[PDB]
């Protein structure tokens, strides 16, 4: 909840609540009443939406790729190394943030499209997928029916089509104590090497295929991936990005101006 | 009286005639690492009045040109005394400090610089496809500069002030402890940092922390007789400063 | 099985629900929270922080740390204008891409006063008295201090305080005005003038910049989440 | 172990009822309820205080 | 509940019930016993059925649209300016009254069509759909897969298709103290520009589009959607409209007249 | 935090339960259960009262 | 799970139905009541207002 | 029936998900626990044990 | 929950913590604190996931097979003898204790696929299987349509494609105390015979099939088995399996070497 | 007879509820919460006991 304002009337003081220095680097306390007449107001607006947790806690999509039922090898399936700098979307609202903490819930919307080499009585029973996650060091598929699909320990989801986006909630996975958003440093001590954020990142792979093997007619799916930020906590907020994002293992950025511009300092025409 | 200000750490006293305040972290004032946040389990060092003392670094000049300056924390620091000594034998430190920026000009000069302590300043390469160089992006105890117009260079740092090298309005730079020097009505600001980051502790070569930036929003003016050589130099004193990881010294 | 009746709704991904959903990781232990400084509970904390706003966004000017400096100098004339924009936080060039401006483009619709803070950077030296207003909508902008004048102003000296706050106060039919500009929304006009003149002695620069910040004051709300026209993406980057 | 809320009612004119159901933290809903609040820390993170009706710069 | 009809007997007064006089703009409160001998009658019947909220609150189409899988850029995705004037039915009843406050229950019936180039061994996956609400100043999107559509902040749901009706509730979202019906007002100042109830018009888009992209077969699909009134509460009871409608942005209207006719003021045959 | 009230009946000749789910007021089922009802307003809006029995221009 | 049964009208979408929906706006902060004169409650109160009857309703 | 709401997740098969399920035979009764030595709990219980490092482990 | 390091200083005495004597067969309980100068730390680090429980309770594939909708008697319907050793990864987590004793949360994935000679007009009816478990002894089937299929005391599962993977709790159905994952030992008390782990392996079969009888075009189903170990106890922990698994019923290995290589024992370069 | 745990929270810085439906143990969820431990079966299961401090072999 918000300020009422408080009624003031008129002064003849040597009290100036409207003059300070801002060199201090503090920003100046100022209400309405210390400069003007006021009259009471009994103010119930709340801030309710603007607390950081309504603010990230949305899901967003932070990529998509597809694979194809039949059609062989690269094709087969398909794998992303998780990160969240490939959208510009909930990458800027991230990074309005230094240091973050939160859980995840994923949430997964998977569709399949038919190809043109056709064939006639085509009629496809329906499709089974499997997500896998393989924790940073655990056996990477090489093809769509490699050993590793069987997951004894990585967790994966099956899920068939035309039932409903599945999804899971992730803890906060961080090895710091909260997740990095920037990181002014490298990966060596030598500072050879890489450098920026993408020293810290190392959340492992995401592995998809489709279970029921590939049958006469081509098929492909594409599977889109959905972040939502819970259980928020965020440290150092910091400027939104103004520069477009060029890159995703770093903040390389094209210098631009500061706002559009207008005819002169006295225009009242909003661009 | 109360513009007037004087700081003691170590042998060293810093004495100021027209301050405004000192403008503190986050509010939060640096301490050292408490048990219950603690993880590297060797006990630590804690020099104190050897190392937590105020260093000054090369001064610089303020001309009507300058874009800017910067410098990179703890790295700016590396080569000072005990503080620098400590910093080579230890896989881990942490700190805090207290940076006191100076500048003196006359009542008949103008001018008004933003003094900025940005924690975690990643920057920008000037070629989009490659990342700057450890020199690009922090010279020491010598300050690297911001030019007013798009650096070019196949492994510079994208300086350009406006976006203040990370990709950003530089008039924001503001949500971060700063203070501002008007020559109008100031002549050195003070800020006291607490050690941020997302670890308890943290290799000092590796990792830089915080970047102080100081850059005129109103140019140094003045009319013809009134001295040209304005200086701007930079006293920095760690605190609280404590490492662990005591091994043989070096980077590598 | 306890009877059941599924209603409309049921399946659907809505992003912005809010359920409970097996955790993957069974047992995950966390890492141990710590305690960083700086922690951020509402975009209105930032919001409320000052920005420097480029009120000298002219043209080429847009592009140089110039954009941030108000010209002031010594003239021959009475009441001249000194420069002049819209209270149109959401969508005007001037206050658009300060921290308040930013957050209010993750909303659509706003409410609360705002604080534009002056700071005179001339030298010692110089003088002058100044006169900030803002006129609520209804009739045009004002085009001269008598016009000006008769709205809700402040007047500035410059002194030993280099700052000075012109507090502009919530004064709409509404209640929420949109962040996104609209005729009915209007909010006013943001103009200064000379109120007497930059006097300076021999052998000091008569030229001067003022700086001008802005953040909201504490009865400011936004509603309405919304994605920023701000940022563009052809795409994934790489 | 059933725990009632407060719904976002409005303010110039009521419960939920929620139950976890998993074992881990981690699946609970958001905490869409936490209004804190502290603008002091980027507000006025100075030394000495600052009074509005003040004299600034003494 | 209504009133019980009280019984009455012979009068022979100088209370006269009624007469009255109608010029005071006064109703009169008569009711039988003060004209004829009445019995007693114990009245059960409920008004139940004519509160504003059982009279607002029933799913009403407000508009429909289409779009098609495959087909390229405008077909390829649908949008709606939201308002409830392009409606008959609805925009009379809200009508009724001049203001209104009121939360909304939103379904969407949406359905699939083939269109005639076929081809061969045609077999489908299922369709999922996605409706993004655009609140007024988000980035619109321009073509089935501009970025806009990864929604990080504005909401959307994804639906597939025969899963039953979408449904979501959206509160009071009015900058006024309640909706406005009608408006006899100008955007401007100056009274050039629009006159009338569009001036307050404001209240976002939707914009639809399947996720699965573009397979061998054309298909067509039209959103229907549904506004449900709910938590009602209304302002100024007016007329109902007589004259039909012509335009959705005012009440420009054909003269009509007052009723039917009939042959004289005598004839009992009902129409 | 279950909520009991009235079914509709009837009249010349029993409860139900509800348990809210969702933490926004919006969220909920409609009021249909609102019977309040006040004419005068629109029907007796005159100044002076206005007896029935009575003759109304004096 | 807990054993359940799915019984006939599941997922169908009648208009009078009455049911608890998710909030697409989590949080939103409506603005306060006012009070405007002229409330309405039932329809009835409007029906049992007077309006003037076109008895002399023939042809032209 | 009660009126109830699918959330996203119903029908998949989550490999590390935890829930209830019928047992296909009821009222099986099972073999009475022995007492074996060794038992384990932890995997850390057996990281806590001495093996022997392979030091010296060049080519051939 | 794990150890919270204990501050510790300069020694100076007659006790030596480090010299042990490790031919006692008993590993020394040394911490930091011993050897060097240790600072107090508040540990609040949980071995939550490494409960035995937490490590093997996660399913797993143990194997997969299929049968076809129509072709005659082989294809028809399959069959698999249960037993935990045919995969590599389950089976190495299992055989890194001596005994365990488990209940199982088995969990079926079936997908199914079109064949090449189509037919024109193939659309087919959803498709429902049956998985029955034969207990040592119980009558097997022959064909698709033997008279055991109407199970009238077998387990079995009718299960309609498109529906969420069928799923059921089974006992610990041991006649031990305990399951085995190794035997030093004969089936035969002469020693001739089988030797080893098989001898002990007898849990029955599992029976699939389709329940639909074949149409004109042919379809493949695949039927993937899953095993989840719930309420786990295990015994006699012993060193994880060196070399790759070669049979499904014995130990048999080709001699593998203890580790990989490096150039010297002063190479520092982490392979 | 509705049960309630706690669930892995962390921390630096909560219950569930579970009710059982099945009327076999087979049934039941996991037992994720069995925290039990004891290193000395293997750690040292030496007869002469071994202090640390002391000379291993007198
Ligand atoms: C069965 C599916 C399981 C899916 C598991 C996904 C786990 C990954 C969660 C990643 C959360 C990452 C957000 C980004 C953090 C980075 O910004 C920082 N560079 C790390 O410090
Ligand atoms: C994920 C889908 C979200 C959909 C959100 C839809 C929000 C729009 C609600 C509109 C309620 C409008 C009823 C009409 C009001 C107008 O009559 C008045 N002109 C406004 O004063
Ligand atoms: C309707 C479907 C019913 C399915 C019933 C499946 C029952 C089989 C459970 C087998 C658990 C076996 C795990 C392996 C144990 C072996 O390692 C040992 N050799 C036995 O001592
Ligand atoms: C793990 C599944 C949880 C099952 C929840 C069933 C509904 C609980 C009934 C209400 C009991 C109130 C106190 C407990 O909780
Ligand atoms: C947010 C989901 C709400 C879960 C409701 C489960 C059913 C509640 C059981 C009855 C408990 C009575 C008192 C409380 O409420
Ligand atoms: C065999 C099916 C079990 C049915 C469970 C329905 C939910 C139980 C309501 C809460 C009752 C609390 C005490 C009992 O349990």
């Amino acid at each position: 909840r918000v300020a009422d304002t408080i009624g003031s009337g008129p002064v003849n003081s040597e009290s100036i609540p409207a003059l300070t220095a801002a060199e201090t680097g503090h920003t100046s306390q100022v209400v309405p009443s210390d400069t003007m007449q006021t009259r009471h107001v009994k103010n119930y607006h709340s801030r309710s939406e603007s607390t950081v947790e309504n603010f990230l806690c949305r899901s967003a999509c932070v990529f998509y790729t597809t694979y194809e039922n039949h059609d062989s090898d690269g094709d087969n399936f398909a794998y992303w190394v998780i990160n969240t700098r490939q959208v510009a979307q909930l990458r800027r609202k991230l990074e309005m943030f230094t240091y973050a903490r939160f859980d995840l819930e994923l949430t997964f919307v998977i569709t399949s499209t038919q190809e043109q080499p056709t064939v006639r009585g085509q009629d496809a029973p329906v499709l089974t997928h499997q997500i896998m996650y393989v924790p940073p060091g655990g056996p990477v598929p090489t093809k769509v029916n490699s050993y590793s699909w069987q997951t004894s320990t990585n967790p994966s989801v099956f899920w068939t089509e035309g039932s409903a986006p599945p999804r899971m909630s992730v803890p906060f996975i961080g090895i710091g104590n909260a997740y990095s958003m920037f990181y002014d440093g490298w990966a060596r001590f030598d500072k050879q090497g890489t450098y920026g954020i993408s020293t810290l990142n190392n959340m492992g792979t995401l592995y998809m295929r489709h279970v029921n093997d590939g049958g006469p007619g081509p098929i492909v799916s594409t599977v889109r991936i959905y972040f939502k930020p819970k259980h928020v906590k965020t440290w150092v907020p910091r400027p939104p990005r103004l520069c477009q994002y060029q890159k995703a293992g770093n903040v390389n950025f094209e210098p631009t101006g500061v706002t559009e511009g207008r005819t002169d300092i006295t225009t009242m025409k909003t661009t | 009286s109360d513009r007037v200000r004087s700081i003691t750490l170590g042998n060293s006293t810093i004495t100021t005639q027209e301050c405004a305040n000192v403008v503190v972290g986050y509010g939060v004032w640096p301490t050292y690492l408490k048990d219950e946040e603690a993880t590297a389990e060797d006990q630590p060092t804690q020099p104190d009045v050897a190392t937590c003392r105020f260093y000054t670094l090369e001064s610089v000049m303020w001309q009507q040109s300058s874009p800017g300056w910067w410098w990179k924390f703890p790295d700016a620091l590396s080569n000072m005394g005990l503080f620098g000594q400590n910093m080579q034998y230890h896989y881990l430190g942490r700190a805090g400090y207290t940076i006191h920026v100076q500048c003196n000009a006359s009542k008949f000069h103008q001018g008004c610089l933003l003094v900025v302590c940005v924690p975690e300043a990643e920057m920008g390469c000037a070629t989009l496809a490659n990342k700057p160089d450890p020199k690009s992006l922090s010279k020491g105890e010598i300050a690297n500069m911001f030019e007013s117009q798009n650096s070019t260079g196949e492994t510079a740092v994208q300086a350009n002030v406006i976006n203040a090298g990370m990709g950003v309005g530089v008039g924001n730079l503001t949500i971060f402890p700063h203070q501002w020097i008007n020559l109008r009505t100031n002549n050195s600001a003070t800020i006291v940092m607490p050690y941020i980051n997302s670890v308890p502790m943290d290799n000092m070569f590796r990792h830089n922390n915080f970047t102080l930036m100081v850059i005129p929003f109103a140019p140094l003016s003045y009319s013809t007789g009134a001295t040209t050589y304005v200086p701007i130099t930079v006293t920095v004193a760690p605190m609280c400063a404590e490492y662990n990881g005591l091994r043989l010294a070096g980077k590598q | 099985g306890l009877p059941t009746l599924s209603t409309p709704g049921s399946n659907q991904f809505l992003t912005s629900d809010d359920f409970q959903s097996p955790s993957a990781m069974p047992q995950f232990d966390v890492t141990p929270e710590m305690d960083i400084p700086g922690q951020v509970n509402n975009l209105m904390e930032i919001a409320e922080v000052d920005s420097v706003v480029p009120v000298n966004n002219t043209e080429g000017k847009v592009m140089s740390i110039e954009a941030y400096q108000i010209p002031v100098q010594s003239n021959p004339t009475n009441g001249s204008q000194v420069f002049g924009f819209p209270l149109t936080p959401g969508a005007n060039s001037v206050l658009n891409r300060t921290l308040l401006g930013e957050i209010l483009n993750y909303y659509a619709h706003w409410s609360g006063s705002i604080k534009l803070t002056f700071m005179f950077c001339g030298s010692a030296m110089a003088t002058g008295k100044f006169l900030l207003a803002y006129s609520p909508p209804g009739a045009g902008a004002p085009t001269t201090r008598k016009e000006a004048m008769l709205g809700t102003h402040v007047i500035w000296d410059v002194g030993l305080q280099s700052s000075c706050v012109l507090c502009i106060p919530w004064i709409s039919q509404t209640h929420y005005r949109y962040v996104v500009m609209d005729e009915y929304t209007a909010g006013g006009y943001i103009t200064c003038w000379y109120q007497t003149n930059i006097v300076v002695p021999a052998d000091a620069q008569s030229d001067c910049k003022i700086l001008c910040f802005v953040s909201a004051c504490n009865d400011f709300s936004v509603r309405m989440l919304k994605d920023t026209p701000f940022i563009k993406q052809d795409n994934f980057f790489q | 172990g059933a725990q009632v809320s407060t719904q976002k009612t409005g303010a110039h004119e009521i419960h939920y009822t929620n139950i976890n159901y998993y074992k881990d933290a981690a699946s609970n809903s958001a905490n869409r309820q936490d209004f804190t609040q502290d603008p002091g820390k980027f507000t006025e993170p100075v030394k000495d205080i600052m009074v509005k009706s003040m004299p600034a710069l003494n």
